[PDB]
RNA sequence: CCGAGGGUAGGGCCCGUGACUGGGGCGGUCGUAACAAGGUAGCUGUACCGGAAGGUGCGGCUGGA
RNA sequence: GCUAAUCCCCCAUGUGGACCCGCCCCUUGGGGUGUGUCCAAAGGGCUUUGCCCGCUUCCGGAUGGGCCCGCGUCCCAUCAGCUAGUUGGUGGGGUAAUGGCCCACCAAGGCGACGACGGGUAGCCGGUCUGAGAGGAUGGCCGGCCACAGGGGCACUGAGACACGGGCCCCACUCCUCGGGAGGCAGCAGUUAGGAAUCUUCCGCAAUGGGCGCAAGCCUGACGGAGCGACGCCGCUUGGAGGAAGAAGCCCUUCGGGGUGUAAACUCCUGAACCCGGGACGAAACCCCCGACGAGGGGACUGACGGUACCGGGGUAAUAGCGCCGGCCAACUCCGUGCCAGCAGCCGCGGUAAUACGGAGGGCGCGAGCGUUACCCGGAUUCACUGGGCGUAAAGGGCGUGUAGGCGGCCUGGGGCGUCCCAUGUGAAAGACCACGGCUCAACCGUGGGGGAGCGUGGGAUACGCUCAGGCUAGACGG
């Protein structure tokens, strides 16, 4: 483009779009879980991943991805999320923290016991 | 704190003798002389090509290792020494020298960094007169670092003195043994100093 | 100092009030070349002896009504109405840029 | 948590006293505390990190089956009957295994029927209630 | 034609690649002085003032580096590089301070100033700043 | 639940009434004098707006007026009068 | 009015005044007329005091009024000795 | 006189929501339109038509011979 | 109904000032001059034929403001037209003062593709974060300006307000006991609600600063300090030397062995914590005497932090955790599982021998932290000024004509608008940079130095761009 294009139009600064709205731009939002199953995830995997759907406090309800082997969340289990989507499930961009309210830290976990709410055993 | 560890396990890893004991060093108990390989159950197997990076990760942790510091009060100095004037890997090995806790080992008060940061921190050290308890105060050129005077009754001080009688110490330094003086006069020069470190590449992983 | 300006009346059309169409040039901010922008100040004529094409110049002054803050300095140069015409076409053009 | 005491409380027939202590033996109320609920242990910010016995004996013996009808106050359901299920602690909020509805249970009839309304009138909830439907077999 | 000025860049810029011994120019006293830098500069062999059907040229005599040994034996430019800085669409001033050092003096800078046609290394002695006509190398 | 600004209140309410009625009496004689010297009465307009002037400058004594205002408002009067007394002479006895 | 002040820099427990010229209303470590020397109270300095006894003497004369502690300083550096 | 605002009436913009509905994206039934001259060269604007891809008319393109 | 004054008014004096008109200088309402007119004032205190503290009018100073002008200041053109106090005039009101600020009348104008009007969003700057730089992003804490004080209107008093802790009125809410009244935490703490999340209902006026006062002094949630919180940065500790061809355990194993590992034990040395003693800097002024209440000299009172720091004597080996180990990317093996459970930032891994899941052993990385989520800049030369493209990758308008605009041949001259040069004013402080110095170091903090971009003013240069003037024929048009 010719400069006295440049002085005219100008270049078209870049807007970044929110992958994760519901937060309503804060770290994490506080929720109750409406609805906790298994849905299966697309090709090329094969599973029963357990979700949670999840009615924030910013207005949004969501569906949260629930981390770990094994869990505790039901009904109306108050429960904190966070970002980072799972690829495998289309529709789950926030993940469940563990041992955060009415969800529980992994049973019996021993490495990485942090991103799983496990407390540091004797 | 410091690293505070198994301190052979180190030199396995680094393929390079680092002197992180003193007078075991020197011993035929040295891990390096009798196991020149590194630490855990993978020691005796064929290396494989260790990539760029792997080459500047171990070449930094030579340096940093060595001198029983942070990686964080480490990545301050190397940093002070960019923004400082001329040379960044003279100047880093400058700095890292002119650290409180090292003078002191220079001057054979102790046979360890490890030995002579306990020295600086439990306080039988001195600077141009008072007391200095502080193993990190960059000493500068024209410092007197004695022995406290009231701490001079102690035999691992003594003894330590007691061999340190001819030993040709740094050009950057003087010694008035017996006494238990100690003087610092420069600070180094390049070639001053010889230990297993390529300085540049120290400056090439920070420059990542 | 009081900031003096040179430009050219494009309407009599007040009561002892003309309007100086000034043009100033700078480098662009970022892309450097130099760029013409203009603007219309509301002169005070006492006497309304200026009219139409006469390039003046304009003094900063003490108010005399809302957005009259200049009075004219002097004449420069008459007639100019050549200059009238670049602006006037362009207010014309504008009927067209409408929906 | 560590919680700030700040004053401190005592409730007499028609007046409240301030007071600077409560010796072990005594009773009276806390300013505050946030934090903390009933069934709760505070030690001294230095002591020993000892928690009492809890309570826990008493089992719920009746039990009602709640559905928010037509429909989406289950959600505004949900965080309401949390803030009982922590001061109330007798109620369970259970969902069954099988076609789980909502199961309020209740020490008691009246204990639950007390509750109906607190749903309905204080909480709304566009519901009706009634029973809980059978796990069955073929 | 719009820039005379990057045409004759130009016109040496095409005759150069091709190895011919000269090239025309129209005539002007600017292209005459920018011209008179490019000899003494040794970045020509110099010019001449000609004649075409009764106007006014300018003859440039190009200038090369030796023949080459190798599979092509086309001699090393003298002139490796010329480009216009300032432009009709977009005028290059610098002040004197931010003169650019044109391949760590290994090249240079022409600008036209109060004081004439000069270079960086020039115009900097002369402590002044003007049109940044264009660099070569 | 109490101050020393309602003392500050009470005071300023007083002051409020003696400026009013400054500034009251102000407008009232000039008017006057001035409706006098359009009419003129030559004599009496000037002979009123003399104790209109004073007052004026009176009340400028504290706080009620401005000097910069009396001035505007004892330049104005004088320039209603005399214009006035344009239209008819005789502008005896003295005051400009 | 316009005041001759001590307005304090430094830090906790590392006080460390600017002898200035302010107006009276003005922060005390808010934007100053003029600096016409500093203080450390503490003398943890060889000069722990410096007056513009020159300065200070022009804004004296024109209604600068000092603190009572402010003088103490400026008389201390001779701005009143004949 | 003006005046907070209250009221009456009629406009404008935006948000939420709505029985029903349009296609869109993501995770078995029918044919085989395209890719090899894909077994009617293909694509195309338009027009009419047909369960459906599509077919055909008129002109155009070669990114077909 | 009584009463004092530094409360209010009248008369006088008029240096002087204010106003009208005339003249003179000056040039927007600046400074003189004369005639006419108008205007001042307060007393208290002692050591008492005299000073202190106040009053009145005028002028200059100084500091703090008001108003005005140039240029700079986000997104949407799927907002393209906007405006009747609207634009100008005359007259008047109003103000400290200009102004359509307001009012009457008169004229019919004013703004807009250089984006008016409308919609969205936002307090602005010093700076801050990032970046090779250009740029981008950002305005928390500190400093400067603005705006607001439950939502709105209004004015009063005053040098100053249309006034957070002043007044009046309407609204909404709350609240005290049948007429009415009360409240305004976006002060310091604190409660409650919301939330992923944000503190003590602390100490002291000792310091500095503010208001009042002759002074003593009083007030001051400004402020100086304390408390809580790894929230951040910085400093420090959990030990130091010795110590087997190398215990036990656990892991691997070709059953020979290898690894954890000098690691531990154990030897000696040192001595965080704690214990005792001493114990601050911050504080010398205001005040008293001499001198003269001045200058100058002497002397006295005062510490919240705090019996804290720090100095000295004694003195116990005295917390370690978090992430990761397919590739990017540093760190590898056993078992369990068998497209299950699960991992995941991307490519992808799991279907019986998985360095990619889960445990273990080992290892790599940081270390009172380690990781995660969110956001900003970076890598993105992926909005390309620096510094990109458009035959087939996304991209030449279907083709002309032309408006605005951008751009434009050769020679000489005038001007000097850009451009360039020098001088000067500004560019506050803090910060940044370099230098030394103070807290034992560092963070933090002080003292000097360097100043720049921008704009104001003065002078200078004329090559290129501009403009004006005069000529040319290579562009372009015509015969
Ligand atoms: S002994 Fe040999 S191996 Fe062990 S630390 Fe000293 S040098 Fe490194
Ligand atoms: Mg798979
Ligand atoms: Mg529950
Ligand atoms: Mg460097
Ligand atoms: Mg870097
Ligand atoms: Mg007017
Ligand atoms: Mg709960
Ligand atoms: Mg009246
Ligand atoms: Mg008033
Ligand atoms: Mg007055
Ligand atoms: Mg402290
Ligand atoms: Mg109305
Ligand atoms: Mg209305
Ligand atoms: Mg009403
Ligand atoms: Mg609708
Ligand atoms: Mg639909
Ligand atoms: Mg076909
Ligand atoms: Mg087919
Ligand atoms: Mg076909
Ligand atoms: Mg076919
Ligand atoms: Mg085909
Ligand atoms: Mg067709
Ligand atoms: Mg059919
Ligand atoms: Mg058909
Ligand atoms: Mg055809
Ligand atoms: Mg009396
Ligand atoms: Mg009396
Ligand atoms: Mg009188
Ligand atoms: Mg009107
Ligand atoms: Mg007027
Ligand atoms: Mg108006
Ligand atoms: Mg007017
Ligand atoms: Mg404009
Ligand atoms: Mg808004
Ligand atoms: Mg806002
Ligand atoms: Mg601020
Ligand atoms: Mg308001
Ligand atoms: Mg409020
Ligand atoms: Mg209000
Ligand atoms: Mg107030
Ligand atoms: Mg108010
Ligand atoms: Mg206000
Ligand atoms: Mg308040
Ligand atoms: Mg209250
Ligand atoms: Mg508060
Ligand atoms: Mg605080
Ligand atoms: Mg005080
Ligand atoms: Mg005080
Ligand atoms: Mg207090
Ligand atoms: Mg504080
Ligand atoms: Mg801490
Ligand atoms: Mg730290
Ligand atoms: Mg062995
Ligand atoms: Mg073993
Ligand atoms: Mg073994
Ligand atoms: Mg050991
Ligand atoms: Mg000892
Ligand atoms: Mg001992
Ligand atoms: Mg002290
Ligand atoms: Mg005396
Ligand atoms: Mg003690
Ligand atoms: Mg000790
Ligand atoms: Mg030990
Ligand atoms: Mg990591
Ligand atoms: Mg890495
Ligand atoms: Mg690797
Ligand atoms: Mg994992
Ligand atoms: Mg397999
Ligand atoms: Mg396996
Ligand atoms: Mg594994
Ligand atoms: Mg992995
Ligand atoms: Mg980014
Ligand atoms: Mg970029
Ligand atoms: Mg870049
Ligand atoms: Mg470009
Ligand atoms: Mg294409
Ligand atoms: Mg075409
Ligand atoms: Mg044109
Ligand atoms: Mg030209
Ligand atoms: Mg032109
Ligand atoms: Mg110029
Ligand atoms: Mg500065
Ligand atoms: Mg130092
Ligand atoms: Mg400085
Ligand atoms: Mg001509």
């Amino acid at each position: 483009p010719t400069i006295n294009q440049l002085v005219r139009k100008g270049r078209e600064k870049v807007r970044k779009k929110s992958k994760v709205p519901a937060l309503k731009g804060a770290p994490f939002r506080r929720g109750v879980c409406t609805v906790v199953r298994t849905v299966t995830p697309k090709k090329p995997n094969s599973a029963l991943r357990k979700v949670a759907k999840v009615r924030l406090t910013s207005g949004y309800e969501v569906t949260a991805y629930i981390p770990g082997e094994g869990h505790n969340l039901q009904e109306h289990s108050v429960v904190l999320i966070r970002g980072g989507r799972v690829k495998d499930l289309p529709g789950v961009r926030y993940h469940i923290v563990r041992g955060v309210y009415d969800a529980a830290g992994v049973k019996d976990r021993k490495k990485s016991r942090s991103k799983y709410g496990t407390k540091k055993p004797k | 704190g410091r690293y505070i560890g198994p301190v052979c396990r180190l030199c396995r890893r680094e393929g390079v003798k680092l002197y992180l004991k003193g007078e075991r060093c020197y011993s035929p108990k040295c891990a390096m002389e009798r196991r020149p390989y590194p630490p855990g159950q993978h020691g005796q197997k064929r290396a494989r090509r260790p990539s760029d990076y792997a080459v500047r990760l171990r070449e930094k942790q030579k340096l940093r290792r060595i001198y029983g510091i942070s990686e964080r009060q480490f990545r301050n100095l190397f940093e002070e020494a960019s923004k400082k004037k001329g040379v960044t890997g003279s100047v880093f090995l400058g700095l890292l020298e002119s650290r409180l806790d090292n003078v002191v080992y220079r001057l054979g008060f102790a046979v360890s960094r490890r030995q002579a940061r306990q020295l600086v921190r439990h306080g039988h050290i001195t600077v141009n007169g008072r007391r200095v308890d502080l193993p990190s105060y960059r000493v500068r050129p024209g410092d007197e670092i004695a022995v406290a005077e009231k701490s001079r009754n102690l035999e691992l001080i003594r003894q330590n003195l007691e061999a340190m009688k001819g030993r040709k110490v740094g050009p950057w330094l003087s010694l008035d043994v017996e006494g238990m003086k100690g003087k610092f006069l420069r600070l180094p020069d390049r070639e001053d100093l010889a230990l297993p470190v390529n300085e540049q590449l120290v400056i090439e992983f920070y420059s990542r | 100092p009081k900031k003096v300006l040179t430009g050219v009346v494009v309407s009599d059309k007040m009561q002892k009030t003309v309007t100086v169409l000034v043009e100033r040039q700078f480098p662009h901010p970022l892309y450097g070349k130099v760029i013409k922008r203009s603007k219309k100040y509301l002169a005070h004529d006492p006497e309304e002896k200026y009219k139409l094409g006469d390039v003046v110049e304009i003094i900063e002054s003490r108010p005399i009504s809302k957005r009259k803050r200049f009075r004219v300095l002097r004449l420069v140069e008459s007639g100019r109405m050549d200059l009238v015409e670049k602006y006037l076409i362009r207010r014309q053009n504008y009927e067209s840029l409408s929906k | 948590r560590k919680e700030r005491v700040a004053r401190l409380l005592r409730m007499h027939a028609n007046h409240r006293e301030e007071v600077e202590e409560l010796k072990a033996g005594d009773l009276g109320a806390v300013v505050g505390l946030k934090e903390t609920i009933t069934g709760d242990t505070l030690v001294g910010e230095d002591a020993p990190r000892v928690i009492l016995e809890s309570i826990e004996v008493p089992e719920p013996v009746i039990d009602v089956a709640i559905e928010p009808k037509t429909k989406a106050d289950q959600e505004k359901l949900s965080q309401a009957l949390a803030r009982l299920a922590e001061e109330d602690p007798t109620f369970r909020v259970s969902t069954h295994p099988e076609t789980g509805q909502t199961i309020i249970s209740g020490m008691g009839e009246l204990h639950l029927e007390i509750i109906v309304d607190r749903l309905k009138r204080e909480f709304k909830v566009d519901a009706n209630v009634g029973k809980p439907q059978v796990a069955y077999r073929e | 034609l719009t820039d005379p000025i990057a045409d004759m860049l130009t016109r040496i810029r095409n005759a150069t690649r091709v190895y011919k011994e000269s090239t025309d120019v129209p005539a002007s006293r600017f292209k005459e002085e920018i011209l008179r830098i490019l000899a003494r500069e040794g970045f020509i062999k110099g010019y001449e003032r000609v004649d075409v059907d009764g106007k006014p040229y300018l003859r440039v005599y190009l200038k090369y580096g030796p023949r080459r040994q190798g599979p092509d034996p086309r001699p090393e430019q003298v002139i490796h590089h010329i480009r216009r800085i300032s432009k009709p669409g977009r005028r290059v001033y610098v002040g004197v301070k931010e003169i650019p050092r044109v391949r760590r003096g290994l090249g240079i800078a022409i600008l036209s100033t109060s004081k004439g046609v000069l270079t960086d290394r020039e115009a900097r002695k002369l402590g002044v700043g003007g049109e940044l006509i264009c660099e070569v190398w | 639940r109490n101050l020393s600004a309602l003392k500050r209140h009470r005071q300023s309410l007083k002051r409020r009434l003696r400026n009013k009625a400054k500034k009251s009496a102000i407008k009232t004689l000039s008017k006057k004098a001035i409706q006098l010297a359009q009419e003129g009465k030559a004599e009496e307009a000037l002979k009123i707006m003399r104790k209109a002037e004073s007052l004026i400058d009176k009340a400028a004594k504290g706080s009620t007026l401005h000097k910069n205002a009396a001035a505007r408002r004892k330049s104005r009067l004088m320039r209603k009068v005399r214009q006035l007394l344009e239209a008819a002479g005789a502008p005896l006895i003295g005051g400009g | 009015m316009v005041k001759i002040r001590l307005a304090r820099f430094g830090s906790k427990h590392n006080p460390h005044y600017r002898i200035v010229v302010t107006d009276a209303r003005r922060k005390r470590d808010g934007k100053y007329i003029e600096k016409i020397g500093y203080y450390d109270p503490r003398k943890t300095t060889p000069d722990w005091l410096k007056v513009d006894v020159e300065r200070a003497r022009y804004w004296l004369s024109v209604g600068a009024q000092p603190t009572d502690t402010a003088r103490r300083l400026l008389r201390q550096a001779g701005v009143f000795r004949q």
